[PDB]
RNA sequence: GACGGGGCAUUGUAAGUGGCAGAGUGACGAUCCACUGAGAUCCAGCCCCGUCGCAUUCGU
RNA sequence: GCUUGUGGCAGCCAAGCGAUAGCGACGUUGCUUUUUGAUCCUUCGAUGUCGGCUCUUCCUAUCAUUGUGAAGCAGAAUUCACCAAGUGUUGGAUUGUUCACCCACCAAUAGGGAACGUGAGCUGGGUUUAGACCGUCGUGAGACAGGUUAGUUUUACCCUACUGAUGACAGUGUCGCGAUAGUAAUUCAACCUAGUACGAGAGGAACCGUUGAUUCACACAAUUGGUCAUCGCGCUUGGUUGAAAAGCCAGUGGCGCGAAGCUACCGUGUGCCGGAUUAUGACUGAACCCUCUAAGUCAGAAUCCAAGCUAGCAUGCGACGCCUCGACCCACGUUAGGCCCAAGGGCCCGUG
RNA sequence: CAAGGUGAACAGCCUCUGGCCAAUGGAACAAUGUAGGCAAGGGAAGUCGGCAAAACGGAUCCGUAACUUCGGGAAAAGGAUUGGCUCUGAGGACCGAC
């Protein structure tokens, strides 16, 4: 994957677009990622995180899982030179394995998202 | 005690002193190694920074996501008209290092030149180099410059042209005064050299003799100054919290106890910017010659009708009418800044150094605003 | 050159290496020209109401 | 050099004149339309070119 | 500061375990001064006493990364040991902490010093003034090394050090040299190798190559983003100039957009070649068949030195241009070799 | 003693009468300050501690929980609206104002 600019650091909460029962994603860590002093972990469209689920069904809460993200917020160059963002932030809900808990993803997702990962990919409506 | 976590320092010592260039025209510090078997050919070149713009192209690079794929890169439009040999400089070989042998100028020196050996030109009586033309004159005058030739032909180990800018083709520098270097001659024979240099006299060798389209150059110059400056510019430290008295763009601690004083490591405030940079592995992506239709700015792709300037001009330069090349990046110093072109140190083996670049398309919208059109003729027939 | 675009809000031509793509919560896809033309389609701005945009040319005209 | 002209750029259609446009009221009347992508500004650190100007020292 | 009992670390023997792969009882020798004691030498006409934040250097008793030796090393993993301090060692919950303990990431989350580094750098949560509660103690005033809550953090213009800035040093200017000083890059992943080597199987590498990313550094503004008193344009509140047009005041009235410049891992580009060696493994080879050593050689690293990069008033130097007491004496090279066995010689009116 | 406008208002902001431009001046916009702002994406991860700042805010209509010493809580919470212009209706005295 090419560099994107990351918009999620830790203690950022986005859109769950699965259909697994969760509402909102709350991240907690960003795998792959070696840090600095002070710097807070960040993450970007196509990058697994560690996540908790605040709103949502009971079973779901509670405990750590992992996620990768979908839509990001925060602009970003593509190599065409063209900058692109999402109306908002969201996540779906995977196994440290890479595939997806849930079965169907609300909205549209990147191709930085889709090229990583081919279980997300295909059951993606949309990928712009 | 130990420091609690471990970061890395910020900055670098190895570009100590940060402060201002005893120069403005950057300096060669190193010529390529010579290879006495090439043909002999010049080393380096001196041109002017333009401007900026951005460009399209189709990757080829196998193994990469970029592959058969469109990419936008941003450029630097260097204007490099031709130079001219003015003079020859030998060096001889020495327990303490090389030496000037001796020297050899050319008949005619133009005024552009000559006003480069002058703090106030017009003051003067302009006899610079007055009586050393008329060694071309007489016999015995002509004997001393065929004998200081020979004296290049036996004694010398490296031979160097000396070589000035014609600075007044870019009327928007507004300087009158040419910028003059010596160049190395890295080919040949030592006689091969003394030969090649003094068939040059007054005369222009144009950017193509020294680089060519899709080589990697090294590009030498003075940053952009900046004046004096706090550490948290100048070296990168992190702000202090906002409760902090008497201000939080410091560094806290800038030494322990023992040794009792402040040592050369620790970022303090000063000059920022206006330093020597030497920058390597810059690709060339264009010869641009006068003349020719490499000069304009479409493309294979783009047959439109337009030249390298973008609407309106290079903002704080002008109109580019003389050779240049374009260069994948960004490039030292300001526009106006005269800048030092060398050729590479090493040998540039590698599937980047080797890459052919084949361009789609090159932006010549306005860079003093949003600018959406390419040409002057667009933005009429856009509106009406 | 030929692959050029145009703005979804001032309906502007769009070179290539530039551009503003926004995609909306239902997978619609709005590329903008400019930050003007962006700002604006999110202070919510008709471009029909604007005089220097292509749509309203159109409906005056 | 000072103006000026053009290029480039930002804002968004100027003042004025006109309209059997305009809720209604007894001539008034937000606003709308045309002249009008108009007007204004644009180096002060943007680009290119008809009017007017222009004392103190040093000898290797 | 001395000491090193206690704290920490390292050895010797080898009964045993599984003798010395890895361990190792009973004994026994050391080292260290990030523990705590012991002492009371310095300081009471005062050296600002915890912790954290920031910032730089240093050590090695090496956690990871480089190169290796060993295994009860099939592979994968792990453990022991060596050369090695070049580069790293993080984001958080509770707690004033130091210490701790959990969550997570990571190649890895090693240990320490510098007046228990660092308060005219900050902060002031804790200790520890004066107010006030509680418990226990006291007849009491009051005490507590128990808990709790509220409680002013002063000065640099001096010398030096450090960072930058001018500058004389026998004309003036241009182009150069380069002693010396500094220094820098770093780690990980994907693909192919390959479901291959190995293995009954379960499992399961790696080199070369290619493509990216992390941490760091140095620049830069074509585009995206940020920034407005362009007071650039527009809109708009209240007032005000008799209205309208045009403005002004409300210290930037407010809002929208806003070029230019500046600027962001929030944007883009670039970051380096040779020689010597450590560890170790070897060649030839005696001593004395053997032997990496005695003589003589080879290969060898995140190492070192160069190169490259930064400075260069190094009171250093080159080239060029322009002119107001006889002070006598040239071999290379070798000493387990080229008559020699030292210029202990030779030359010179050596004489006024 | 104490004016006009806005406004609920001796709030704030602008103006008239009256009074003043007295606070050493000039040149330039470095670092660090002091006072005042903005900032993409995230939203307390910062810190002993949300310290500081930001968000809320006027008026009209709807609607308002636990608990309670029955007085409160309560402006709880939670929603919607507000400009300009042209009119219309209602509310009076012996022609007028909100
Ligand atoms: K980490
Ligand atoms: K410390
Ligand atoms: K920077
Ligand atoms: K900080
Ligand atoms: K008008
Ligand atoms: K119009
Ligand atoms: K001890
Ligand atoms: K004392
Ligand atoms: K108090
Ligand atoms: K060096
Ligand atoms: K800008
Ligand atoms: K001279
Ligand atoms: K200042
Ligand atoms: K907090
Ligand atoms: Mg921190
Ligand atoms: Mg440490
Ligand atoms: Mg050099
Ligand atoms: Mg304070
Ligand atoms: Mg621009
Ligand atoms: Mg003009
Ligand atoms: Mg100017
Ligand atoms: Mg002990
Ligand atoms: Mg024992
Ligand atoms: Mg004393
Ligand atoms: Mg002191
Ligand atoms: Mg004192
Ligand atoms: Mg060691
Ligand atoms: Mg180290
Ligand atoms: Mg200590
Ligand atoms: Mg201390
Ligand atoms: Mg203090
Ligand atoms: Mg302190
Ligand atoms: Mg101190
Ligand atoms: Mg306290
Ligand atoms: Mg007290
Ligand atoms: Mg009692
Ligand atoms: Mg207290
Ligand atoms: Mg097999
Ligand atoms: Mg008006
Ligand atoms: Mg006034
Ligand atoms: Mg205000
Ligand atoms: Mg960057
Ligand atoms: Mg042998
Ligand atoms: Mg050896
Ligand atoms: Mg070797
Ligand atoms: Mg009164
Ligand atoms: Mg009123
Ligand atoms: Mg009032
Ligand atoms: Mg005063
Ligand atoms: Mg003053
Ligand atoms: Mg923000
Ligand atoms: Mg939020
Ligand atoms: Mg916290
Ligand atoms: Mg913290
Ligand atoms: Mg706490
Ligand atoms: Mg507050
Ligand atoms: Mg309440």
């Amino acid at each position: 994957k090419f560099r994107m600019s990351l918009g999620l650091p830790v203690a950022a909460t986005v859109n769950c677009a699965d259909n697994t029962g969760a509402k909102n994603l709350y991240i907690i860590s960003v795998k792959g990622i070696k840090g600095r002093l002070n710097r807070l972990p960040s993450a970007c469209v196509g990058d697994m995180v560690m996540a908790t689920v605040k709103k949502g069904k009971p079973d779901l809460r509670k405990k750590v899982m992992p996620a990768v993200i979908v839509r990001q917020r925060k602009p970003w160059r593509r190599k065409d030179g063209v900058f692109m963002y999402f109306e908002d932030n969201a996540g779906v809900i995977v196994n440290p394995k890479g595939e997806m808990k849930g079965s169907a993803i609300t909205g549209p997702i990147g191709k930085e998202c889709a090229d990583l990962w081919p279980r997300i990919a295909s059951a993606a409506n949309a990928i712009v | 005690s130990h420091r609690k976590f471990e970061h890395p320092r910020h900055g670098s010592l190895g570009f100590l002193p940060r402060k201002r260039c005893s120069r403005h025209r950057g300096k060669v510090k190193s010529f390529p190694k010579d290879d006495q078997q090439k043909p002999c050919h010049l080393t380096a070149f001196l041109g002017y920074k333009a401007g900026m713009t951005h460009i399209v192209r189709e990757v080829e690079k196998p193994g990469s996501k970029l592959h058969k794929k469109e990419t936008c890169e941003a450029v630097t439009i260097i204007e490099t008209p031709p130079l001219v040999i003015v003079g020859l400089v030998a060096y001889v070989k020495t327990p303490r290092g090389l030496r000037t042998l001796n020297s050899v100028w050319a008949q005619h020196l133009s005024e552009d030149v000559r006003r480069r050996f002058y703090k106030n030109w017009c003051k003067s009586k302009k006899k610079a180099f007055t009586k050393y033309a008329l060694k071309y004159d007489s016999d015995a005058g002509k004997k001393e410059i065929q004998l200081q030739l020979e004296k290049m032909k036996k004694y010398a180990t490296i031979v160097r042209v000396i070589a000035h800018t014609q600075i007044r083709k870019m009327k928007g520098l507004k300087q009158k005064k040419a910028h003059l270097m010596e160049i190395q001659v890295n080919g040949g024979t030592i006689a091969d050299k003394v030969d090649y240099g003094y068939k040059f006299f007054e005369k222009e060798v144009p950017v193509e003799a020294v680089f060519q389209k899709d080589e990697m150059v090294d590009i030498i110059g003075v940053t952009k100054g900046k004046g004096y400056e706090g550490v948290v510019t100048r070296w990168g430290v992190t702000r202090l919290p906002r409760k902090t008295h008497r201000g939080l763009r410091k560094v806290a601690c800038i030494g322990a106890w023992h040794p009792a004083r402040v040592s050369y490591t620790v970022a303090r405030a000063g000059q920022n910017g206006y330093h020597h940079r030497t920058e390597m592995n810059k690709k060339i992506y264009k010869m641009g010659k006068s003349g020719q239709e490499s000069h304009e700015a479409c493309t294979e792709f783009d047959r439109t009708e337009k030249d390298i300037t973008p609407m309106g001009g290079f903002p704080h330069y002008g109109v580019v009418k003389g050779d240049y090349l374009m260069i994948k990046g960004c490039c030292v110093g300001p526009k106006k800044r005269v800048v030092t072109l060398r050729q590479s140190l090493l040998k540039q083996t590698s599937r980047l150094a080797l890459e052919e670049i084949k361009l789609k398309f090159i932006d010549t919208s306005s860079k003093f605003g949003h600018g959406r059109f390419q040409t002057t003729d667009e933005k009429q027939k856009f509106y009406g | 050159v030929l692959k050029t675009e145009l703005c979804r809000f001032s309906g502007q031509k769009i070179y290539p290496g530039k551009g503003i793509r926004f995609i909306r919560s239902d997978s619609q896809v709005f590329l903008f020209a400019n930050s003007k033309c962006k700002r604006y389609f999110h202070n919510r701005l008709k471009p029909a109401k604007l005089c220097w945009t292509a749509m309203y040319r159109k409906q005056h005209k």
